[PDB]
């Protein structure tokens, strides 16, 4: 095996960002593929970690630099001068030899360039009422993204979390939702986790009827 | 750099019949017997998966519904039978020279029955409130299809500008989809009205369903 990418970014106007990614006994390459939200896919380039050849898309020839370190099967891009179209999630893809096709990717990367600081949600619960919905508001936190599970991932039928939304502040907010049997409402506790890896805040919010 | 061109940018196919994707490349893709086109697809918050390589290959793991033609210039994907799961991105992708290019993507809907939404509205939290805003969630839940209008109603007069709504991916077992619309306001704009509702239209229901409460109550 698997590809793992390391965690989302948040850089400022002009500087640079270093993502990495390791491969976790052959020749292979490792391909970096930038993908804009809801946009298409643009392949960056790619490098050996056996030689540390390189070969690089000319639309990225000043804007990424590729490395390899083979003694941990770890490859690296430097993204410099970087601005808002550089925000983006950034893959990586290992292609085999013999291969004319990627066979496995990372996970992704999200970069988000803006001079805005890192701020940590607020949640607050969105509290029901034979079917009952409940959630927990996830308010005014950056940048994205934000994780939501609901009884520690024992409860994932039925729930919704929504895509962020910006709003006027600045300040990304979405909320969860999850609909429940309503007859379970008196005796089943249901407890959103939200965790905003960025500010390095972990947050569980009961959603109960309200007193 | 050869360019890559999908057709349709998006299609709605019924569930059991068949989805047709093209790739036209500005160049031949073909090279020594072997032609160098490949197709992927990409569910919403994952990386994307290779189906087809070469062309015509289909990769292990990938059900035998997906298969692939073409060659020079002119390539399809084929869905058949089109399952709930097959909701989707599809890319092509050529590496038969630098740069590798892809296709600007095909989104695929699925289609199903009309499934009218069942709505909630959620008032703000008094924790919230305290910290000087409001924020009123309406929320419909597993309708079909994505086409669905909200309207906030505060004492009975339209809100407009200060609303956000939010819609979730096609749902990969059941294909309806799901949808917020969060009304903000500030605590004092908030307490200058009594009754705070959201009023769903949707193919699916007869007439427009309201849901609604009284600030305080």
């Amino acid at each position: 095996v698997q590809l793992q990418q390391s965690g989302a970014e948040l850089a400022k106007p002009g500087a640079s960002v270093m993502l990495s990614c390791k491969a976790s006994f052959n020749g292979y390459w490792m391909h970096w593929v930038k993908q804009r939200p809801g946009q298409d896919l643009e392949w960056i380039g790619y490098i050996n970690p056996t030689t540390g050849h390189t070969e690089y898309n000319q639309k990225f020839k000043d804007k990424a630099t590729l490395t390899a370190d083979e003694s941990s099967n770890t490859a690296y891009i430097e993204l410099s001068s970087l601005t808002s179209d550089d925000s983006a999630v950034y893959y990586c893809a290992r292609q085999e030899y013999r291969h004319s096709w990627f066979a496995y990717w990372g996970q992704g990367t999200l970069v988000t360039v803006s001079a805005a600081s890192t701020k940590g949600p607020s949640v607050f619960p969105l509290a029901p009422s034979g079917t009952a919905a409940l959630g927990c508001l996830v308010k005014d936190y950056f940048p994205e993204p934000v994780t939501v599970s609901w009884n520690s991932g024992a409860l994932t039928s039925g729930v919704h979390t929504f895509p962020a939304v910006l709003q006027s502040s600045g300040l990304y907010s979405l909320s969860s939702v999850v609909t429940v049997p309503s007859s379970s409402l008196g005796t089943q506790t249901y407890i959103c986790n939200v965790n905003h890896k960025p500010s390095n805040t972990k947050v569980d919010k009961k959603a109960e009827p309200k007193s | 750099d050869i360019v890559l061109t999908q057709s349709p940018a998006s299609l709605a196919v019924s569930l059991g019949q068949r989805a047709t994707i093209s790739c036209k490349a500005s160049q031949s893709v073909d090279y020594d017997g072997d032609t160098y086109m490949n197709w992927y697809h990409q569910k919403p918050g994952q990386p994307p998966k290779l189906l087809i390589y070469a062309a015509s290959n289909l990769d292990s793991g990938i059900p035998a519904r997906f298969s692939g033609s073409g060659s020079g210039t002119d390539f399809t994907l084929n869905i058949h039978p089109v399952e709930e799961e097959d909701a989707a991105t599809y890319y092509c992708q050529q590496t038969n020279e630098d740069p590798w290019t892809f296709g600007g993507g095909t989104k695929l809907e699925i289609k199903r029955t009309v499934a009218a939404p069942s709505v909630f509205i959620f008032p703000p939290s008094d924790e919230q409130l305290k910290s000087g805003t409001a924020s009123v969630v309406c929320l419909l839940n597993n309708f079909y299809p994505r086409e669905a209008k909200v309207q906030w109603k505060v004492d009975n007069a339209l809100q407009s500008g200060n609303s956000q709504e939010s819609v979730t991916e096609q749902d990969s077992k059941d294909s309806t989809y799901s949808l917020s619309s969060t009304l903000t306001l500030s605590k004092a704009d908030y307490e200058k009205h009594k009754v705070y509702a959201c009023e769903v239209t949707h193919q699916g229901l007869s007439s427009p369903v309201t849901k609604s409460f009284n600030r305080g109550e």
